[PDB]
């Protein structure tokens, strides 16, 4: 539901809005369908999670 | 026909470009915006059908395309590189560049500033990428733009300490590494210089961020246009489409409010077009931010002021709302002299051509230099190359071409 | 009928002064007037440079130079011709009009 | 497998290449337009609506947009240079550009 | 309705000219201001001047 | 696709009656008199348009 | 009859020389090679 408070209206508050029927995951996976804000959605069940922008590397400097 | 001249001096200098790189993704609510609350209106819509589908559709392509833009423009990194903790590059101070710990955002300085100068059925939809976000991608192209030089534009990210990559970056330019190495304190300090005017510079001048403000500007220009539009009755007796109810017998009142809807979809359809051709606009900026990135951020481009005026060494890409920001680092040559200069050198019957380099005079003797920077070098079979006879060049000199195994070979 | 034509800012002859500025800067200061202040240099000079651009020595202008000058005078003599006897050249100008 | 041409002699060839840059620059008087010199007919116009200023309005960014094209193209060049007034250049003829 | 078809074609043929003169810009400083290693860019051929 | 859905579209908003008694010419001369046919097609005829 | 060094665009042949040519490596790996006298220019000084 867009721009609406999840109170208003497997329940999970985004900038976009209230989400309902995916379950929030903390584990970061490649976006596959796009609900914004950085949260996407995939199917494992269905599940909302924030995008992970690539696997974190250190480079080296000398 | 004589006179030539070369620089004795250079400056880096570094240039600001600022490109937009997507537009604010809107929808719109068919029944919403035309008929209201109206259930009647509803009904009379349906007959329409169609034409609200279609520019629903368009309007949703425009929003998978700025998502698509942003994407091609930033997520030019596979891994997120990190800085190494320590910060000393060679005496060039990247503190503005480099992402701030201490800063919640964690954006860097210059884009704090740029962040800060920026400012009925319509929605307006949250873009996918999150500042954030495009921040920690600008500061992984950052990273490995410090760290491995052009390396991971082209493949994994291969270290090389700063200075000499900045030393490569002058061969591409065409000056010598040498002249980086002497002047390597000078250059840093320049540098440093420069990207502390690159901050003033934005704040002082308003339209310095002009592009960016002028793409949200008309996309609020014509939202308010879309909402003036629903006042406007387009020649039916009332705005309001139950005053129109309530006075009128059902036949007239229905050609009343079908005028009003007509009026209503042609304003949508007027929005939907113009904001095509902005989003093609809008593509065609994001396509050259993207080439910009590929060719300037992560290649030294041989191409003139594609990145910058003058011959470019390096380019830093910083975030900005809904645009991207370029720092171009620039080779600019200056301090220049006149030099007599001639096109071959006669010894020996021979013409003698310089390799990789110019003759000049200084008046009374004869040196080898490289165009870009003036290092005078004494002629030698080394540094020219014979063809020839001298009767066929014209302006040819003579002088004489030193021999270095000659000293050897006479001890 | 309403329908009016603005007048551009920059005039023609406005216009052909700063393509004659570019021509003037090409042909004395090389391409350094596009890189950085313009830097006086020989125009045989410029073009040898522009041949070891391409790959090929320098020294092949200097030795062919008579033959390369008169075959870009032909060239050039060529062209104005070529402008003329041909519509379709100007054809994407005319199109626009 | 074993055979290579190598060029034994050059042409050089001048091409002609042609860019549109700036188009004509257009205002319409919506009233003038549409109601002519009639005003009773430009009451009911305003009735309709205000697309008459967004007409203006998208003529205007365009006319802008051209200045702008020109601008970008030719004014590339901080100062007006002047040729010298001995125009020899190593047996180049540039009589017809300059 | 016909201004506004007049208004809608002269968008397009603005954004059409704008591409072209952003070319002509590139090729300005690519091709005038410095020698073009890319190939066809600035004529057939091997780009001199 | 883009080119598929578009002509589908126009296919599919010959039914709309934008207003009028029927979508169908014919069955709007047919029951109607010249003026009143006259103002039902011109709405067809706009919309299509 | 004879082996010349010569720059890609246009044709002006020259001697080969160590000056001229850079040497890799040994003669087995290459496929195609020629056998050819490389000309050195400090052997006729020295030969004085
Ligand atoms: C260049 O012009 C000068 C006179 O200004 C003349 O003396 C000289 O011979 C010319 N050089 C060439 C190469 O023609
Ligand atoms: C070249 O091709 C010919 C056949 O056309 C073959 O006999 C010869 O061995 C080949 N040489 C090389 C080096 O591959």
């Amino acid at each position: 539901y867009q721009g609406v408070n999840c109170t208003e209206v497997n329940v999970f508050q985004t900038r976009a809005g209230c989400l309902i029927g995916a379950e929030y995951v903390n584990n970061s996976y490649e976006c596959d369908i796009p609900i914004g804000a950085g949260i996407c959605a995939s199917y494992q069940s269905i599940i909302a999670y924030t995008m992970s922008l690539g696997a974190e590397n250190s480079v080296a400097y000398s | 026909n004589n006179s030539i001249a070369i620089p004795t001096n250079f400056t880096i200098s570094v240039t600001t470009e600022i490109l937009p790189v997507s537009m604010t993704k809107t929808s719109v609510d068919c029944t919403m915006y035309i008929c209201g609350d109206s259930t009647e209106c509803s009904n009379l819509l349906l007959q329409y059908g169609s034409f609200c589908t279609q520019l629903k559709r368009a309007l949703t392509g425009i929003a998978v395309e700025q998502d698509k833009n942003t994407q091609e423009v930033f997520a030019q990194v596979k891994q997120i590189y990190k800085t190494p903790p320590i910060k000393y590059f060679g005496g060039f101070n990247f503190s503005q560049i480099l992402p701030d710990p201490s800063k919640p955002s964690k954006r860097s300085p210059i884009e704090d500033l740029l962040f800060n100068k920026v400012t009925k059925g319509l929605t307006v939809l949250p873009p996918l990428l999150t500042d954030e976000m495009i921040a920690q991608y600008t500061s992984a192209l950052l990273a490995g733009t410090i760290t491995s030089g052009w390396t991971f534009g082209a493949g994994p990210a291969l270290q090389i300490p700063f200075p000499m990559q900045m030393a490569y970056r002058f061969n591409g330019i065409g000056v010598t590494q040498n002249v980086l190495y002497e002047n390597q304190k000078l250059i840093a300090n320049q540098f440093n210089s420069a990207i502390g005017k690159i901050q003033d510079s934005l704040s002082s001048t308003p339209s310095a961020l002009g592009k960016l403000q002028d793409v949200v500007n008309h996309n609020a220009q014509a939202l308010n246009t879309l909402v003036k539009q629903l006042s406007s009755k387009f020649g039916a007796i009332s705005s309001v489409l139950n005053d129109i109810f309530s006075r009128l017998d059902p036949p007239e009142a229905e050609v009343q409010i079908d005028r009003l809807i007509t009026g209503r979809l042609q304003s949508l359809q007027t929005y939907v077009t113009q904001q095509l051709i902005r989003a093609a606009e809008i593509r065609a900026s994001a396509n050259l931010a993207a080439t910009k990135m590929s060719e300037c951020v992560l290649g030294q481009s041989k191409r003139v002021d594609f990145c910058g005026k003058g011959y470019h060494l390096m380019s830093f890409p910083q975030s900005a709302p809904h645009g991207v920001v370029f720092l171009h680092v620039t080779y600019v040559p200056a301090q220049e002299k006149n030099f007599t200069t001639a096109p071959a050198i006669c010894h020996d019957g021979k013409a003698h051509f310089p390799r990789e380099g110019v003759f000049v005079s200084n008046g009374t003797h004869w040196f080898v230099t490289q165009r870009n920077f003036y290092e005078p070098q004494i002629i030698t079979t080394d540094n020219t190359f014979v063809s020839g006879n001298c009767d066929v060049v014209i302006g040819i000199v003579n002088n004489t071409v030193y021999d270095p195994l000659q000293p050897e070979l006479d001890s």
